[PDB]
């Protein structure tokens, strides 16, 4: 029983940091990914870290823009969105994922999922 | 004379049977039913992060091609003729190391049914990996997982089910372990998609928690004592130079055996534990009562009234502390 | 050699004898070789016997030969088995140096000799509560895997009481007691009614001088807290040493010793002796300190030194009786 | 009734089918792809400097061999099939000892093309060598590697690839090392000669940083608490000749059985590693306190206040340069 | 051309050769010589109380089935014909775990003869049970037998002998044990009846003496000089209450450590040792010693003098009689 | 369309290969070329006597039976191939367990040539025994040896030779033991005659030198320090009887502890070895350090001076004889 | 990552000594090791060394002639040559070795190559 | 390398007894020979021993009439010859025989041997 919380979108025309608040056991749910969903367009994976080690995968079209880091005294996953282009305007979702549920990107393997963020640019 | 009739129903099932086709290949999937018959959990190694399971697995999935008319009875057959059968790749994902018993024969059962449903039973030894959260250690609960798919059919050529619903796994009271206490078990179905693609999952975890009794004794009734003695030199006179430092002294080096010998039986986490947490506050309480002597020796060269009750005290707040946080 | 090919040909390996009829009545015999290791930590014991397994199959009868086909090990192959397997072994296996131990002897009339040595890990539940001083008693649980009572049904022979050998074996630290062959043939399993053939024998733990190794060092040590009795209270340094030292070492004793032993949460008879050595070590170095306190007497002393041996004594024979 | 058709198109394919031929046998190298999907990392054994490695093993090759057609479909035969097909001879060089999970079948996969493309998976748990360097452990850094090379066919007849580029091997993120964490790993492909030929080699290393919050309470704290204790010594009277030669012997006694107690857990390796350096000059600090108080004590039949301030300010600066010096 | 020549003439041999039936089966039974040549004695556990065993075991007998004409020589065949030919079904009976070397190929010779004579070697490994009687440890003295046996064939049908006499084990010089030394081995035959019938026997026992240098150094000498370190408080003025009872503790303290190691290196027997009674006697001295000064101190609040002669007379008394009892 | 080719010829060599047979079944014995391609030494152990050795042992024989014609290209064959022709029976004489890994398949080669050569390789992983002589431990140098002889064939049916010379064995340099260098490695070709026959032998020979580094740190440093401290009592004035009895029974109770850690890592071997003799005489020097004050006890109730100057002189002393002594 | 640099070759008619410093993560590359390249000809394996151990090996033209030792403290390995010949006229090289990078006697298995080194008798 | 010297022989008519003294790396060869050879006859097997245990091996002809043994203190082997017939006629040699040589009747196992003492009856 993991609770996902996200917050820090907002429209800009630029540097936004998502972020990301678990809470629960968080130790059954090692892994935490962030995806995002276009209207029309089926959810996309973006990038997931684990809680510990700070291991972090990216996507093709996010990599070498967006960075994610995360601290374990707030319980916190944060997505760093920098150099931000008009592809990058759809939901932002908060995952986590169990430790033998399989591969990161595809999100049907995740239990708990956040709301969602809107971010339009 | 009906054995020479089966033997001829038995061998005319088998001509023409391709093992290397599973039952209804290119069509809908075939549903294979799973139940577990735990036998025991041998062990539960912390260090390792894993655990020993002794079951009897079955399955359970219907090949038309082994259909046979004439006969109103269940085929139990030698386990020699799984050989010759189709037989789902069934494997365990967080298994270690795991094997099947062949005393004094191969622990295998294959029953057949006239209606070609197929009975596959196997008695496995299993070592499965289980992750451990020790923060809480010893006073922690644990929740260890058994993983369950197919390795190489897919979804749409095979799927997992638990045979009788929550009563598919069985035997769970038979677990006897010295250390932990089944709280519950959980049947879990899913799918889980990989890059090949996606498969059927089928998970069976336990909420392990952990028997206090045993550390108690070991670990928190020495480490009490020894802060309990090294309040003993309060009582001693001041002058006693040689008793009060030794008492201190001695109480410090206790201290440090009992820490390291705890640490030795537990993997190296970089995290503190809970009972690391009570040794630590021990080693202060002694560690100031060495110092509280020393600046009574410099003084010198009432305190101690005064130390006779703080120390009690402190030391009694600080176990109230320490056991409701972890309770 | 005639005989050998003509029964194999018609011979259908999968399938029990009588198939679809009455069940097939298998005659058990255990030869027990020798009892390696009995692990208390483990909860196991390794047990190397031989066993024989005996019944009627009418396909492999023969005419005019009435002298029994002693065959080797390769003839098994071809043949039906039972499904005996050990319920409760950890691990087992087959001695195959130089060649698989296993025996088959044919008889005319369709009688099967099956002998086989085998080594197995059997895995115990022992109870700790009275160890060292406490008797346990291994199961050695043997069932068809596959068939139920309907096709396989077990029976001790009639040799088992003659041939067991467990009076021949020869133990490090237990004594075989007390042997018992019991047949059950009300174990349900799910898949049909199961005949268990059992073998209960009873161990008896060897009380020589391993107790005395534990015991003794633990006595020894509350001996020595007695000695700061006699020595007089100006001797400060003195009696507190022997206090503190005397407490350290008989922690350490505790410590060490449940260390080395299985992790269990079982409260032994040597802890409970430990526990009641530490409280007279602990309360000698109290008296002194109360004696220190107050000079801060000699009566108080003497008084001190009749009663902790009295004490002791006293609840060292209430120890020894409620245990024995 | 695609079965019937599916058995045979099947024993066309295996009909003359030679397994001690590879593929375009006498022409073009055949290029083999390999992905790793890694499950865990069991073990990180400096003494042994070797590490467990469970994971999927996959490798890609086309084999016209195998061709069918009329079959719009990716036929998925049982793991048994396998032995009747050419595969790569990939072995691991520097691995120690490794085997095939066999539970409940054989961790084996073989799926099928209709253009012949031929997927094999293998579900492996190796024991690959790593040798570490531990001249500052345990603030060191670890670099091991996986090598993948073919044993018996050079460069000419068969050719490795990292299939998908960098994203070959996955399952990264699943490692859980309470030691240690995966800073970062590369995927080499290179050719080595040998005397018989040059034969194809593809590498996996990850590079290795270690947990210090262990070794901190372990080690490190505890040898500090005695070189404070040693300190204790400076405010306690001269006359007291007894207290203070006993707190000096002790804290020394104590030093050594550390020192031992750390050293066992290492392998003999004949270079100062950076954990004994600061053992020593620990022990150095609580030598040279027993020694102060002999001068102190030939003297007698100011020097402590002097010593006072001295040890702890050289132990302060020693630290700093420790630590500094490898961070 | 000879080499078809020789392959026919070794398929006609095979040529309707069963396996299943020994050489002159329901006749006179078949004599097998056995001769063992002995590589090395790699272990001997006396917690386990077994011994490992590599040897060349070599079978001898007549076969006429094999026999050959036209060809005046020895055929050495492949190790891999022997699984078409008939084998005594020879085996250890107290052996605990044996394996056959098969690297690079089984260790396992077949040579022919052109009367039908059959060479059979194998390379075994073997650990075998040996009791041990630790009365006398460690200036015991034991004796490990080899049992050698038939499983199936009773006397009636199979016979085994020495081949050679008192010169069929050979090797015994290769022996190179440590802690022991090969004092003498014998070769007995004899004939074993049990339910099922009467089996041959051959048994190899080998008389181990054990090497006293080790214990010297290990255990006796420490505890002498622990002994020896009591005395000195006699000599220590008996004002020095904290010098002479701290003597006496740390004697008492540090003969219990050796004790209890001494017993964790061997089994828990019941029955008392030779060197168990060494410890209890040294340890009967350093307890009186402390006890000494107790007497001294109660009254004193002459008697050393008395003290300094008694206890080195009667300890050398003690070892006067342990060790010529003992050897 | 070679393949088609390249399986007939093929095919053709093994129709009628009789594997039982040696190539020149009958006349001259069969040359075998050996060279071994050193992977790595994983241990070296004392206590059991044994290294672990893996490596690619290659095998070169002629066969003329397998010689084919029209097709000049070396056939590198699948390793299942093996199984179908005739291999030396090599064996290693010496070893105590070894294996051939099999991952992802048996490490073994097959690579036959036009004009008969047939080249064997295969991975093994070997644990060969070798004596040790400690007497100069741990300052003595070690000569293990590799026995590689033929099981079944004598000196007439086939011979050995080290192909290429002294360079037949590569891969020396690759060797890195934490605690031993490789001083030098030889080859040594000869024939051993047993009671069956004479046999072709094949030894390689590493001499090994141990690194003292790790040895100096772990045992010779804390031995000269508890030395040192226990001359620190000499300073100390005699009538603190309870500090410099305190002093040299520590230092006793510490060199006890030391000598049984050594100890126990070492087999029970019955001769001193060279760090034995340096324990017991520093062993000596504090026993007589705490005799020295009980003589000053006693006289008591200029010696401390005199002592001041011989025991560090005498240490030193023997710390240069010891050391020239054993190097 | 290592570097490579050699110096002390020249012209002479006798004994000469090279010299090669390494620096880097050496401990990846246990094993350096000397080749030649004459004019027109393939570069020629002359001689490798172990840093641990002091294991060495050798051609058979430059064998009992040329000896070669390093020293850890300097990380230099050292190339003694004497009896110097016209056949040894060749730019002198200094290389490094992975720890599973194969033969010795093949230059190609070597990673990181110094500038060269000319010498001329 | 070992080297054997022999001495003790001449010519009786009785009991007598040759001594064998060996030196250098003895730990190697810890087995110990003594052969004769009568002239045109082939090397005679008579006795073997261990350095370390005792253990010692004779042939028929010399059974319970001769008899080996060694003291380590001076790394001797002596063989005490008692009863002497003219059959024993025949140059004495003192052999080595390395660890894994095989059996010890062989001579040709046998690597270091002594120059010879000559025995006359
Ligand atoms: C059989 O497997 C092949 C290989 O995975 C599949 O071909 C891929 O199909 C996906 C879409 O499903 C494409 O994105 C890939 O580019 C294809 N790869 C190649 C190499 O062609 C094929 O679709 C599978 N067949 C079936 C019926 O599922
Ligand atoms: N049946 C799971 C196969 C797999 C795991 N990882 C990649 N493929
Ligand atoms: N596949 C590596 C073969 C080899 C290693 N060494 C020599 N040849
Ligand atoms: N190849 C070893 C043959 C042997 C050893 N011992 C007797 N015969």
């Amino acid at each position: 029983q993991v609770q996902l919380v996200e917050s820090g979108g907002g429209l800009v025309q630029g540097s936004l940091r998502l972020s990301c608040a678990a809470s629960g056991h968080t130790f059954n749910y090692p892994i935490m990914g962030w995806f995002r969903q276009a209207p029309g367009k089926e959810r996309e994976f973006v990038g997931a870290i684990s809680w510990s080690g700070g291991s972090t995968s990216y996507a093709d079209s996010v990599k070498d823009r967006f960075t994610i880091s995360r601290d374990n005294a707030k319980n916190t996953v944060y997505l760093e969105m920098n150099n931000l282009k008009p592809e990058d305007t759809a939901v932002y979702y908060c995952a986590a994922k169990g430790r033998y549920s399989g591969g990161l990107y595809y999100p049907t393997n995740y239990d708990y999922w956040g709301q969602g963020t809107q971010v339009t640019v | 004379g009906n054995m020479s009739f089966v033997k001829e129903t038995v061998d005319k099932l088998l001509k023409g049977y391709d093992i290397r086709l599973r039952p209804d290949f290119g069509g809908p999937p075939v549903c294979v039913g799973m139940n577990i018959d735990i036998a025991s959990i041998d062990m539960v190694s912390e260090v390792n992060m894993d655990y020993t399971l002794t079951m009897y697995f079955q399955q359970y999935w219907r090949d038309k091609r082994l259909a046979y008319s004439g006969i109103p009875l269940n085929l139990t057959l030698d386990n020699r003729v799984a050989d010759q059968l189709w037989v789902p790749d069934t494997y365990f994902l967080n298994d270690k190391k795991s094997f099947v018993h062949g005393v004094t024969v191969k622990n295998r059962m294959i029953r057949l049914h006239p209606d070609g449903t197929v009975l596959y039973g196997l008695r496995i030894t299993t070592t499965a990996a289980c992750m451990m959260d020790l923060r809480r250690y010893p006073l922690d609960e644990q929740n260890c997982t058994l993983e369950i798919e197919s390795y190489g059919y897919t979804t749409d050529d095979i799927e997992f089910y638990w045979r009788g619903g929550d009563k598919a796994v069985t035997g769970v009271e038979r677990i006897e372990l010295p250390q932990f206490s089944i709280v519950e078990h959980r049947l879990v179905s899913r799918n889980v998609v990989f890059a090949t693609g996606a498969y059927p999952r089928l998970s069976l975890s336990f909420r392990l928690k952990r028997n206090i009794g045993y550390f108690i004794l070991q670990t928190y009734m020495p480490s009490i004592l020894i802060t309990i003695l090294s309040w003993v030199s309060f009582w001693i006179n001041y002058d006693a130079s040689a008793a009060r430092v030794a008492l201190g002294i001695t109480t410090v080096l206790t201290m440090t055996t009992i820490n390291t010998h705890l640490r030795e039986t537990l993997p190296k986490i970089p995290y503190v534990k809970a009972i690391d947490m009570y040794l630590m506050g021990c080693f202060v309480f002694v560690f100031l009562a060495l110092l509280e002597y020393a600046f009574v020796n410099y003084i010198f060269f009432a305190i101690d009234r005064w130390s006779r009750i703080v120390f009690p005290f402190t030391f009694s707040l600080f176990n109230l502390v320490y056991w409701l946080y972890y309770v | 050699l005639p005989n050998l090919d003509g029964l194999i040909a018609g011979y259908a390996r999968n399938f029990r004898p009588g198939i679809g009829g009455p069940p097939v009545n298998v005659a058990l015999a255990l030869e027990v070789a020798s009892i390696d290791h009995i692990s208390e930590a483990n909860m196991e014991y390794t047990m190397t016997v031989f066993l024989h397994q005996s019944w009627r199959d009418s396909r492999l009868s023969y005419n005019h030969t009435n002298e029994t086909l002693g065959l080797d090990s390769r003839f098994v192959d071809k043949l039906w088995l039972p499904d005996t397997f050990i319920v409760n072994a950890k691990s087992a296996w087959f001695h195959d140096v130089t060649v698989e131990n296993k025996l088959i002897r044919l008889q005319p009339d369709g009688v099967i000799l099956y002998s086989i040595r085998i080594t197995s890990t059997v895995a115990c539940d022992m109870d700790l509560a009275k160890y060292p001083m406490d008797e346990q008693e291994c199961m050695l649980d043997l069932e068809s895997y596959g068939y139920s009572s309907e096709d396989i049904v077990y029976y001790w022979s009639e040799s088992q009481e003659h041939i067991h050998g467990l009076d021949k074996l020869q133990l490090a630290q237990f004594t075989i007691t007390s042997y018992r062959f019991t047949t059950e043939l009300m174990n349900f399993k799910s898949a049909g009614q199961f005949p268990r053939l059992s073998l209960h024998f009873h161990l008896r733990r060897n009380r020589g001088v391993y107790i005395i190794q534990s015991y003794m060092p633990s006595v020894l040590l509350v001996a020595m807290s007695w000695v700061s009795f006699w020595i007089s209270q100006a001797a400060v340094p003195a009696r507190v040493s022997l206090g503190i030292t005397t407490v350290l070492t008989m922690t350490t004793l505790m410590v060490s010793a449940r260390s080395s032993l299985p992790r269990a949460s079982a409260i032994k008879a040597l802890d409970v002796y430990f526990w009641i050595c530490y409280v007279f070590v602990f309360a000698a170095l109290v008296e002194y300190a109360f004696a220190h306190f107050n000079a801060d007497a000699d009566t108080i002393d003497i008084y001190a030194r009749a009663v902790f041996p009295a004490a002791f004594a006293a609840v060292n024979v209430i120890y020894w009786a409620a245990y024995a």
